[PDB]
């Protein structure tokens, strides 16, 4: 009941998924052999939301690893938690995508869907009651963005009732991870506005401050950032897996969050995050979780919420606590700094709780914000796109795959409207 | 059929606003804080 | 023969079911395994062919994540496994889903239980509906269920204990909407509807109980103390045994006005009893105190149409008629002119029971007041503001319209509230 | 007159009826008493009903072969009398339903003029073979009396 099927697209997706399935596995006390070795009966009761029973007491994940150039898969196929995956769920192409949204969506991606769909359905029907899909993308490259969206449009029509999530990692403002990044960005956005129920945005930049400011790290490697992203992807489905005195399914989290069908871009954070020195001073009380999650620093995206208004928000607390302190705090903020919250929504936060904190903590939280500052990711992208599409630079690669050019402008009008939707509703 | 040629052809608010009405303000309520500020927190 | 049917709908429905049914099992020496080491329990239980005392209630919900806790808790040998009804997918805080899509496919099951739950019943007092307005399951299923109960029995009485959305505390954003939609369906179908807010019961736990970490499990340990006091006459001897029909006749002047308030006294910590005597005189002054209300309404802005007082313990009627007499004289309490009377009083010799691990104190005198007042228009006009503030933009509508609903159901359920608030002013 | 809108895109052909007109040789006019908004026209095939402000004919009570003559409204607001070339009078109503009665052989051939009393209690029928008759009419029982008023030629009007 209430199963979930999970997709990992691209190099980034095939690497965030490495830590995600490592984090969730430990939380349910299963070995890299796949055998359950936990203690409580609380791990087993909702284990089938991510895994499947197998002969011998194994628990194999319900993930789908898709990628061109399986080189990066050979890493995770060799890592410590690489022995758990089904080998038939590895779908890959022998050629490369070349950081090119076109061939990752038109030529090569189109050659794998016939096989990918036999994979997704084979484990979508084993679900006695499917809850939804969830993907992990990278809006910079070609494989993650291109094949990701093409996979979505096939998913959106085959399963329109169920809900698809998206932990899309978006480009960084101050540095360019690739050169053709703005082309792959918009052409993917133009697919997400229409074919996604919810979509969180992350940035490798903000993922550095939290390790440079909050965590006070020294050598933050991607192996650590993915331990951050995996902390929110685990923080969403707690109510699905663990009981709590105020549960929150995955669906009731959208209807309380998205007023209009196109503003489905969010902004996430996590709490508590302290150094290995400060854990001696700072205490763990709901007033602490509530201020650090609300701050303009734990926002894992590089968009300052203090430039717009909060339409709605959320909070998924974890750990046996007092349901009153939570309710009075989240209330105390809205009427405290009343200039950042819209007025035609009286109470614009939802609050969840769980009897089960993380594996090694006592209290924890997770934040989801739908702010009208998310438009700032789109302006900064809408300009870098129009500076180079203006002179038709790097386009012979995209048109070389038979692409048109109105698919570029349609990707810009669709965006340059989405930047206005976030302004009528922001009366400042 | 009844010889009724005269009957052949037929030829023939704001809700309200209560007095108690009012928006809840962070006063006269002991559950929460008693101020409203622009950007305190 | 003096028996009732106790329904629990939603999460808070079964959240209070765990407090109420932990009381009656303890108030009658019923072990969690059914049996105990007549008519003292026949109000709530049914002795089988041998020893076992199963309750007569029904836990109804859509998320198994809570109804299964009852299946694994210590009260699993107690319930008939069919009473604990549950579903696969949830209402997702969306009135439409709980009414049009999912509600229609399990009511046919729930209703069969009631038919098999009423045949053993020889003389049925009335149904008992524990509901939580503000969620899809609480508002949608509850609405769809009540209409089915009206057309089956009609002559039987339905009592609605519905948690209502508070002014400040709000665990959701769209809870204004489905709280409005509930009225058009509860009003014509419930015989009488008690109200109580999660916020008002919070402050009760601050001044009186002095408990600083309140939780849903605390408040429910107060509601159970109401119904225990309310149905004491049904199962415990006492001067002026008050049934339901008697209770209902002299409280509801007009078929519309059946929305009433509640109170309880004394509510004190187990140590401040050492600083008080808690006479019959002292308690009844505190029942009419505005801070002792279980709803955030102010009775000093309105007038009383009736009151009902259920005393308990070492109480004799010579002191009831005295304390009531010194209240009609008090200036603060205003009684609407067309009732010079207004008190139906009930006495019991069975003092209120205390649960181990509870917060209240063992006392010998206790009072539960249930007043029908015209100040109730306050809490009912706040909703008329938040609904008209968000509905001006059709926010969150595309969720309701996408689940087999329409735009008329919003304006229709809106006028019914205006049609109601006039009725709370014609009585001036 | 029909307006046939046809689109070959989806090969869809829908017709509408814009205007209707009588066939030929409208024989008789009739106005319901104290009514200046609807009227009735007896023609050579059947009876049509029209109204004042617009054409928009209301109904067409059809009799296949033989033609109608001298349509009439029973007084004070009542049935419609119609004498036909058969030599028979027939009564209809507002919705006109089914034939109220049929006074058959009302004349030799081709009853030509028809009138009613101010009390709607008797009906005069002047035939084409130079004769006048009157029929007494009850509520549900008809009375066929033998007036036989002999005239010198066809009765144009009564
Ligand atoms: N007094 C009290 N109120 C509760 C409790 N649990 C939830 N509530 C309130 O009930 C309201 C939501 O009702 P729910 O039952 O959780 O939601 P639902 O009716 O099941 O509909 P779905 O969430 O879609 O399944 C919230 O406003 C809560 O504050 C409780 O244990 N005690
Ligand atoms: N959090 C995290 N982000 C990464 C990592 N590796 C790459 N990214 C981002 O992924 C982007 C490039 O997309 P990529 O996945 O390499 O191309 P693709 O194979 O076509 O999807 C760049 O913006 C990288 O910064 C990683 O290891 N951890
Ligand atoms: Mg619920």
């Amino acid at each position: 009941m209430r199963e979930i099927v999970h997709i990992q697209g691209g190099q980034c997706g095939n690497q965030i998924g490495a830590k995600f399935w490592e984090v969730v596995s430990d939380e349910h006390g299963i070995d890299p052999t796949g055998t359950y070795h936990g203690d409580s009966d609380l791990q087993l009761e909702r284990i089938n939301v991510y895994f499947n029973e197998a002969t011998g007491g194994r628990y194999v994940p319900r993930a789908i690893l898709m990628d061109l150039e399986p080189g990066t898969m050979d890493s995770v196929r060799s890592g410590p938690y690489g022995q758990i995956f089904r080998p038939d769920n590895f779908v890959f192409g022998q050629t490369g995508a070349g950081n090119n949204w076109a061939k990752g969506h038109y030529t090569e991606g189109a050659e794998l869907i016939d096989s990918v769909l036999d994979v997704v359905r084979k484990e979508a029907e084993s679900c006695d009651c499917l809850q939804g899909f969830q993907v992990c993308h990278s809006l910079g490259g070609g494989t993650g963005s291109g094949m990701g969206t093409l996979l979505i449009s096939k998913i959106r029509e085959e399963y329109p009732d169920r809900m698809m999530l998206t932990f899309s990692v978006v480009p960084s403002p101050k540095v360019s991870d690739t050169v053709v990044e703005p082309y792959n960005a918009t052409l993917s956005v133009h697919q997400l506005v229409e074919n996604a129920d919810e979509c969180m945005v992350l940035d490798n930049e903000a993922l550095y401050d939290i390790c440079f400011r909050t965590l006070k790290l020294t050598t933050p490697t991607f192996g650590d950032l993915n331990h951050l992203i995996s902390a929110v992807m685990s923080g969403i489905t707690c109510c699905l897996r663990f009981p709590g005195q105020l549960n929150a399914d995955l669906r009731k989290l959208a209807v309380n969050l998205i007023p209009f069908p196109r503003l489905h871009f969010f902004m996430v954070g996590f709490t508590p995050l302290t150094s290995r020195g400060s854990q001696q001073y700072r205490a763990l009380t709901v007033p602490e979780l509530t201020q650090q999650m609300w701050d303009a620093k734990n926002m894992m995206c590089a968009a300052d919420p203090r430039h717009g208004r909060y339409l709605t928000a959320s909070a998924l607390f974890r750990g046996r606590m007092s349901t009153k302190e939570v309710d009075e705090q989240m209330l105390n903020v809205q009427n405290k700094n009343s200039s950042y919250f819209v007025e035609w929504i009286p109470n614009n936060v939802k609050s969840s709780v769980c009897d089960i904190p993380p594996k090694g903590l006592k209290m924890s939280a997770t934040f989801i914000g739908n702010s009208t500052a998310i438009q700032e990711m789109f302006k900064r992208v809408s300009e870098q796109f129009t500076a180079m599409f203006r002179r038709k630079a790097f386009l012979h690669w995209y048109t070389g795959e038979g692409m048109d050019e109105m698919e570029f402008t349609e990707a810009e009008s669709n965006m340059n409207d989405l930047v206005s939707e976030y302004q009528q509703y922001q009366d400042a | 059929q009844e010889e009724s040629v005269y009957a052949l052809i037929p030829q023939p608010p704001a809700m309200h606003t209560s007095k108690f009405g009012g928006k809840t303000h962070p006063a006269q309520f002991d559950f929460g804080q008693n101020k409203v500020q622009p950007h305190a927190t | 023969m003096r028996e009732v049917i106790s329904i629990h709908i939603g999460q808070a429905g079964i959240q209070v079911g765990n407090a109420c049914w932990e009381l009656y099992c303890l108030e009658h020496g019923i072990q969690p395994d059914g049996q105990m080491p007549d008519d003292a329990f026949n109000t709530f239980f049914s002795e089988t062919g041998a020893g076992k005392h199963v309750p007569r209630c029904i836990f109804l919900d859509l998320e198994p994540t809570v109804v299964d806790e009852v299946r694994t808790g210590t009260y699993r040998q107690l319930f008939h496994p069919e009473q604990l009804i549950s579903g696969k997918e949830d209402a997702a805080n969306n009135f439409a889903r709980g009414h049009y899509t999912i509600g229609k496919e399990i009511v046919d099951l729930a209703l069969d239980r009631i038919r098999k739950l009423a045949d053993n019943c020889t003389g049925l007092q009335g149904f008992l509906v524990f509901n939580a307005v503000g969620g899809g399951t609480g508002s949608g299923l509850g609405s769809l269920l009540l209409e089915r109960l009206s057309v089956d029995y009609g002559k039987k009485s339905k009592l609605g204990f519905t948690v209502y959305p508070s002014p400040q505390v709000s665990t959701a954003v769209v809870e204004p909407y489905n709280s409005v939609l509930s009225t058009h369906s509860l009003l014509e179908h419930t015989d009488v509807a008690v109200m109580l807010d999660n916020e008002a019961i919070y402050d009760i736990c601050r001044r009186s109980l002095d408990i600083e970490r309140p939780t849903y499990t605390n408040l429910n340990r107060l509601i159970a103390q109401v119904i225990s006091s309310l149905t004491a006459s049904l199962r415990f001897d006492g001067a002026l045994n008050v049934d339901i029909t008697e209770f209902q006749t002299n409280l509801v002047p007009y078929p519309r006005i059946h929305f009433m308030l509640s109170s309880y006294a004394p509510i004190i910590s187990a140590e401040k009893a050492y600083h008080e005597q808690l006479s019959v005189a002292e308690i009844t002054n505190a029942a009419f105190e505005p801070a002792s209300m279980m709803v955030k309404c102010d009775p000093r802005h309105g007038k009383y149409m009736a009151c009902c007082l259920m005393y308990r313990g070492d109480v004799v009627p010579k002191d009831v008629n005295a304390s009531v007499a010194t209240i009609k004289t008090k200036r603060t309490i205003q009684f609407v002119d067309w009732c010079p009377t207004g008190f139906k009083c009930g006495i019991n010799y069975q003092p209120p029971t205390v649960v181990p691990g509870g917060d209240l104190a063992k006392v010998q005198r206790a009072v539960c007041m249930i007043s029908n007042s015209t100040a109730i228009g306050e809490i009912f006009s706040r909703l008329d503001h938040k609904f008209d503030l968000m509905y001006a933009k059709r926010a969150f509508v595309h969720w309701y319209v996408g689940e087999g609903m329409e735009e008329g159901e919003f304006s229709e359920a809106r006028e019914d509230l205006a049609a109601l608030e006039k009725d709370f002013e014609e009585v001036g | 007159i029909y307006k046939v809108t046809y689109e070959p895109a989806t090969s869809r052909l829908k017709e509408e009826l814009v205007q209707t007109a009588h066939n030929d040789k409208i024989n008789g006019m009739a106005f319901p008493n104290e009514y200046s908004e609807v009227f009735a026209t007896c023609g050579t095939g059947f009876i049509r009903l029209w109204h004042l402000t617009t054409c928009r004919e209301l109904l067409r009570i059809a009799v296949p072969n033989l033609e109608c003559f001298c349509i009439a409204f029973t007084t004070d607001g009542s049935a419609i009398l119609s004498g036909w070339s058969d030599g028979k009078i027939r009564a209809f109503g507002p919705q006109s339903g089914k034939i109220i009665f049929t006074i058959n052989d009302a004349h030799q051939k081709a009853v030509t003029a028809i009138a009613s009393t101010a009390d709607s209690s008797r009906i005069l029928s002047g035939g084409e073979e130079g004769m006048v008759r009157v029929w007494r009419i009850g509520r549900t029982s008809q009375t066929l009396e033998a007036s036989m008023k002999d005239h010198k030629g066809p009765v144009n009007c009564i």
